[PDB]
C-alpha cells in the first residue's frame, strides 16, 4: 500500500564532479631563481675572500712563530 | 567529486617529470598502418592517431 521505494537521484539531481585537470603554475620567472642563485654565490664569495685574507695572515703569524724558535 | 585530485596528484607526480619522459617518449613507436595490420585496439590504435572507439 506504500510508495514505490528504490535508489535514485536526489531530486533535482548531483552537484557537479569535477573531471577536468588541475596543475596550476605555482612558480617564479626565469630571471628570479637565476638572480636569486648569483646573489647567494656573490654573498658567498665575498665572505670567503674575508676569511681567507684572514687566515693567510695567521698562517703568516705562526710561521714567523716557528722562525723565532728555530735557532 | 574527489577522484580528480587523485588523478591530479598522480599527474603531478609523473606527466612533467623528465625522467618519465626520458623512459617512455619515443619507446614503442607503432605506426597507424602496422597497428592496424597486427589487430590492435584500443589505445594502441587511439594512440597512432587513429580515431575509433566501439
Amino acid at each position: 500500500a506504500s510508495k514505490v521505494k528504490q535508489d535514485m537521484p536526489p531530486p533535482g539531481g548531483y552537484g557537479p564532479i569535477d573531471y577536468k585537470r588541475n596543475l596550476p603554475r605555482r612558480g617564479l620567472s626565469g630571471y628570479s631563481m637565476f638572480a636569486v642563485g648569483i646573489g647567494t654565490l656573490l654573498f658567498g664569495y665575498w665572505s670567503m675572500m674575508k676569511w681567507n685574507r684572514e687566515r693567510r695572515r695567521l698562517q703568516i703569524e705562526d710561521f714567523e712563530a716557528r722562525i723565532a724558535l728555530m735557532p | 567529486k574527489n577522484f580528480s585530485f587523485r588523478i591530479d596528484e598522480l599527474e603531478e607526480m609523473l606527466t612533467n617529470n623528465r625522467i618519465w619522459r626520458n623512459r617512455t617518449v619515443d619507446i614503442g613507436v607503432v605506426t597507424a598502418e602496422d597497428a592496424l595490420n597486427y589487430g590492435f585496439s584500443g589505445v594502441m590504435l587511439r594512440g597512432s592517431g587513429i580515431q575509433w572507439d566501439l
